[PDB]
């Protein structure tokens, strides 16, 4: 209801950070499972 | 007391007048204030017009105003319930407004029988043998809001017969009396021909000698020739100039005196204050007059006592202040005239009352 473009940019930043951190999480799980 | 003090502060001259009338014991505060002593309709545009002010520097200026909230409460009593059930404990007011903006509540995008009972308009109600949801919701809530606004605007066979009579009657084939006037015809119209002009000694001329004079002048001017030298003379011209000369009889009076410098501006302002005070006192006196009830007698007696007290406590010091400067202006004379006129009026009315009783 206030500066919708700022809210959309925040949502995009959250989305890209979430994708980055989730793929990092998957890579870390692959790494430790391979170590085991 | 606090409200009265604030109101007096809003008018310092009255506050000064109130002080000069009460502290000087001229009048009591009860008698002082004895004579001394906005709703907005519901508009349907209070929602669409009112928007969250989105100032460019990411400013969400709500501009929360009491009238807007009152209009919302009147139109939507549910909002009043939500406000009363949440603040100040469950949630803050601004957070509630923000939730209202984000909620779907904001971003939503018969007494008369004959012509209202649509269910009863048909005498054959047999059985059924002989984004639509969004649109329906929008229509329903719009109708609800309109009904709420209409209701907030306010804040039997006889009825049916009256409605039918109103509906059927034709203004053309009725009555058109419209004669709500009273004619006037005075008795003697000659009163206005010679009106408030007093009687004048409009003397009539003599007997037929008047006709003789008329014939004489008629013959005299019947053979007339224009003249030029006889029109005026220097001696007559000199007399006319002298009459028109400065200081002449036609030039009545002459130069005058600067009254402004003769009286100090402080004395002038105090004279204005005394004028207003005496004027209001005498206005109340004349409002009481004429005394048609026994209660008015005591009120006018108190008025005279207040006038006497005010005169003694202010004008006499004011008279002394003027007299020390030896001002030649008789400003006090006007006040004395008014006071004596009122006192004589009251004394004469008392004399009349005594005469009527005896």
């Amino acid at each position: 209801i206030e500066t919708p473009e700022q809210a959309k940019t925040r949502e995009r930043s959250e989305k890209i950070k979430l994708e980055f951190e989730t793929y990092l999480r998957r890579a870390m799980k692959r790494f430790n499972k391979g170590v085991h | 007391l606090e409200e009265k003090n604030r109101m007096l502060q809003e008018d310092p001259v009255l506050f000064q007048l109130y002080k000069d009338l009460v502290v000087s014991q001229v009048i009591s505060a009860e008698e002082f204030w004895a004579n001394r002593l906005q709703d907005v309709g519901i508009s349907a545009a209070f929602l669409a017009d009112v928007r969250p002010q989105t100032d460019g520097c990411n400013g969400l200026r709500y501009n929360l105003t009491s009238d807007i909230i009152e209009s919302i409460f009147r139109t939507y009593p549910a909002v009043k319930m939500k406000y009363a059930e949440n603040v100040p404990h469950n949630m803050t007011e601004k957070e509630f407004w923000t939730r209202f903006f984000q909620s779907h509540y904001f971003h939503r995008d018969g007494v008369k029988n004959p012509l209202l009972d649509l269910t009863a308009l048909e005498d054959k109600p047999l059985d059924e043998g002989y984004k639509e949801n969004s649109n329906a919701a929008i229509i329903k809530r719009f109708n609800h809001h309109s009904a709420m606004v209409l209701a907030a605007g306010l804040r039997q066979p006889a009825v049916k017969r009256a409605k039918l009579q109103e509906s059927i009657e034709y203004e053309d084939l009725g009555k058109n009396n419209s004669v709500k006037t009273i004619a006037l015809n005075l008795k003697k119209s000659d009163r206005y021909y010679h009106g408030p002009t007093p009687i004048q000694s409009l003397q009539y001329a003599t007997s037929q000698d008047i006709i003789n004079s008329f014939q004489s002048i008629r013959q005299e001017m019947e053979a007339y020739t224009p003249k030029l030298t006889q029109v005026l003379s220097s001696s007559a011209a000199s007399s006319t100039i002298t009459a028109l000369s400065p200081g002449g009889a036609l030039m009545q009076g002459g130069t005058q005196q600067a009254i402004n410098q003769m009286v100090p501006n402080d004395i002038q302002s105090e004279l204005k204050h005394l004028y207003v005070a005496v004027g209001e006192l005498l206005r109340h006196f004349w409002s009481c007059f004429p005394v048609n009830t026994p209660f008015l007698e005591e009120k006018v007696v108190k008025m005279k006592s207040n006038l006497e007290r005010f005169q003694v406590t202010k004008l006499c010091p004011f008279q002394e202040k003027i007299r020390r400067q030896y001002l030649s202006t008789n400003l006090v004379s006007h006040i004395e005239e008014m006071l004596q006129t009122a006192y004589n009026k009251l004394h004469t009315w008392q004399s009349r009352r005594l005469m009527k009783k005896t």
